[PDB]
């Protein structure tokens, strides 16, 4: 894909974690929106983050957007267990698809 | 709001399959319907999305020759909500179209965001094998 | 489009048709009964100051226990009739909070044209 | 507090209640009456240059000769039924005053509009 | 000069006298129909912004092909009377592109405030 993600990720429980998504001017961020996704393996994924700002429903306060043109920004407050999953950015306009990056994956330590 | 996928299935090379999307919980019109494919050699790809309303769609480019997409035409339950199924076929199988495919939803009625998929079915495996 | 004809649009998308429905023996009961229709909305305007206003800013906080929904939930993904039946329950308590601040505030700038 | 719950209360008191009061073939003929009464007062506003207020500030100087009493002996010693009363004889004075200075108004306003 | 007595006078002597002619069982029918008329009136100026005054600027330009009579020629030259001639057949278009300005105009002053 155009877009690329860091491999993995990791902090301690409680921890702030934050994962980046980048790629060509073109793809991210003139110009574009990106959205984050939760994907576990074998598992339909879940909506986190809009227009790099806002939350989807049913999204606990802890999940947050930041934003600049070399790069989107999902910030994860407050790491927990169950936040241990792959995540998926992907850049959007409103004419036209998805394009996916390479994903990442978070660790939970202690 | 839920979305209903077809069960898994095994095909041959070259054969073509088709997948329903069963709804219900919303109306079916008012939003995009959109399907997602997932596979580990290339991760997620987008396969484009079917308008249900005015039948619009918009195939990204790798399945613009693959793929064809229909919905059928929704019956109501309840003034604010119905049910109806959209369909996706894809031509030509390959090893590669191998893994799992996802019916999913748009977001807003309107806005810039309106076609992102919010909902997501819980997604079925395809398989090719000689 | 026509009358109510945005019925079916979203929020956002009907506000640009607002002037479409602000426009328009049994017959004479029809034609008393249509005049106090009227005035009924008009009566509340004037009160809230909203007259001559086809869309008013009020000084009332939203309270989110009357919907916790986020503006583009609301805006972009829901009719004016699914809006109405979500808040029916509260419309009235609303109504009621905005005269309290119109009042405070035509009483307040009474104050300051006294003072000044 | 409910409809003229304030009509014993001091003036200054009862100017924080005023939207309370402002909501609100026999029966055909006293639905068309109840209309005209909401009119009569609406039109006076309007030619007063007082509409969509509740509190309307004129540029009428008071005439002592109606009352002689201060702000105080007035907003806080008198309740509106009592100051109704009071200058009972000299409100239709008052109202044609309003209504001269109102065309005054407009007058200066017409030509502003041509000046800008 | 009283009621409709401008009527003979240009349109611009006519406008000076606005504020003149604002104001004035079969008896029933009677009262009904005089306020269906005074709502009808009012309930084009609130829609197009325009309550509470006798001269309303708008935003809409004007259209040669509504009249292509200098203002000299309208104002200076002739009654009103003859002018509602003129226009007779573009009035109800004239109407609903005031109405739309309106509608654009506070859809606009909203989104000014939300930047507040
Ligand atoms: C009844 O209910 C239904 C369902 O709720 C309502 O329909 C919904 O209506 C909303 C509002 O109109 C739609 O949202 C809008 O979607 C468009 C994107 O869709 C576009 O892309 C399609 C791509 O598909 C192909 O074509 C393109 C062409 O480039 C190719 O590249 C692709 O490869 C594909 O071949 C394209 O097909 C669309 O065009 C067709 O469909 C549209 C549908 O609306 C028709 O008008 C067209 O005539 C044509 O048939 C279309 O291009 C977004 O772009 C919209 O976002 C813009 O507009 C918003 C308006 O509110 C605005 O808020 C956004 O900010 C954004 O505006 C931006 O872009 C503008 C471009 O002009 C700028 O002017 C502006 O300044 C700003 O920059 C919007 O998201 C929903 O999609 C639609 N839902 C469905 C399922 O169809 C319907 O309205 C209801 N009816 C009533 C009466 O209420
Ligand atoms: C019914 O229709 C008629 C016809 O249309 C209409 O009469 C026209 O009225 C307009 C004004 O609305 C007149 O146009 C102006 O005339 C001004 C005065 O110039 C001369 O006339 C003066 C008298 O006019 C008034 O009184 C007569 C009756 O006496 C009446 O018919 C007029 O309508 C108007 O009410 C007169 O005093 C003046 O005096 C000059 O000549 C005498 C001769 O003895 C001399 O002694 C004086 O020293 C002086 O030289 C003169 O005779 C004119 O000033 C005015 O221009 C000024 O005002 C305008 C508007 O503010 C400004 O734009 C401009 O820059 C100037 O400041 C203008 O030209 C028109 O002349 C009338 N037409 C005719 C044919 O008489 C009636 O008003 C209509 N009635 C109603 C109720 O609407
Ligand atoms: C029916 O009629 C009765 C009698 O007129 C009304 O009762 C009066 O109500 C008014 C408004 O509430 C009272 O005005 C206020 O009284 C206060 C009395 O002081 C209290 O505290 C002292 C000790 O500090 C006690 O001794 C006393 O008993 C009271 O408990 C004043 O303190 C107030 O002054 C403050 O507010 C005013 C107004 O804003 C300011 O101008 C002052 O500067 C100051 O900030 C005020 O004067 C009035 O006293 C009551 N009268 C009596 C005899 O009790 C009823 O209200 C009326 N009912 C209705 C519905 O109208
Ligand atoms: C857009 O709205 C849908 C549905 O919400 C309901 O229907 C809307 C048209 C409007 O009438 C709302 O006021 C209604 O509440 C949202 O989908 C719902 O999401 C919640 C949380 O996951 C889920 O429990 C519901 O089952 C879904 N739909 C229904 C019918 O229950 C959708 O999330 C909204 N999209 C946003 C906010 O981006
Ligand atoms: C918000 O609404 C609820 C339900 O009416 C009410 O109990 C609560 O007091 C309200 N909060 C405020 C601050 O008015
Ligand atoms: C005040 O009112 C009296 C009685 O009507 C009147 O005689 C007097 O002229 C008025 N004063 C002014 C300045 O109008
Ligand atoms: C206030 O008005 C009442 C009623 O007229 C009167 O009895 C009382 O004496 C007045 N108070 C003063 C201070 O004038
Ligand atoms: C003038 O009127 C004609 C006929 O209705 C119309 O086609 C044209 O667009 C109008 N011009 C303007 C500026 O509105």
């Amino acid at each position: 894909s155009v877009l690329t993600q860091s491999a993995s990720v990791s902090g301690s429980l409680g921890q702030s974690v934050t994962i980046s998504c980048t790629g060509p001017n073109s793809v991210c961020c003139s110009h574009k929106s990106i959205s984050w996704y939760q994907w576990p393996p074998g598992r339909a994924p879940t909506l986190i983050i809009y227009e790099d700002n806002e939350r989807a429903p049913g999204i606990s306060p802890r999940f947050s957007g930041y934003k600049s043109y070399w790069s989107a920004y999902l910030t994860i407050s407050d790491l927990r267990p169950e936040d241990e999953t792959t995540y998926y950015c992907c850049s959007y306009t409103h004419n036209s698809g998805c394009v996916f990056g390479t994903g990442t994956k978070v660790s939970v330590l202690g | 709001g839920q979305l209903v996928q077809s069960g898994a299935e095994l095909k041959k090379p070259g054969a073509s399959v088709k997948i329903s999307c069963k709804t219900s919980g919303y109306r079916f019109n008012f939003y995009h319907i959109n399907w997602i494919r997932q596979t580990a050699g290339r991760g997620p790809e987008w396969m484009g999305w079917i308008s249900p309303y005015s039948g619009d769609k918009n195939l990204a480019p790798a399945f613009q020759d693959r793929v064809i997409m229909t919905t059928d035409t929704e019956v109501p339950v309840t003034s604010f909500t119905s049910t109806g199924a959209a369909y996706m076929e894809i031509r030509n199988l390959k090893f590669d179209d191998t893994g799992t495919y996802f019916c999913a939803k748009g977001l807003l009625r309107d806005g810039s965001s309106t076609w992102l998929p919010y909902l997501w079915g819980q997604g079925t495996l395809l398989t090719v094998s000689s | 489009l026509g009358f109510l004809g945005a019925a079916g649009s979203t929020m956002g998308a009907a506000s640009i048709t607002l002037t479409v429905q602000a426009r328009q023996i049994k017959q004479l009961q029809a034609r008393v009964l249509a005049v106090e229709h009227y005035l009924r909305d008009q009566q509340l305007l004037g009160i809230w100051g909203c007259s001559g206003k086809l869309i008013c800013c009020t000084n009332v906080p939203w309270n989110s226990s009357w919907s916790n929904k986020s503006l583009d939930e609301i805006w972009n993904n829901m009719t004016w009739l699914q809006w109405d039946k979500e808040i029916n329950n509260y419309t009235q308590l609303i109504y009621r909070l905005i005269e309290e601040s119109q009042n405070q505030q035509e009483k307040n700038e009474k104050e300051l044209l006294e003072l000044d």
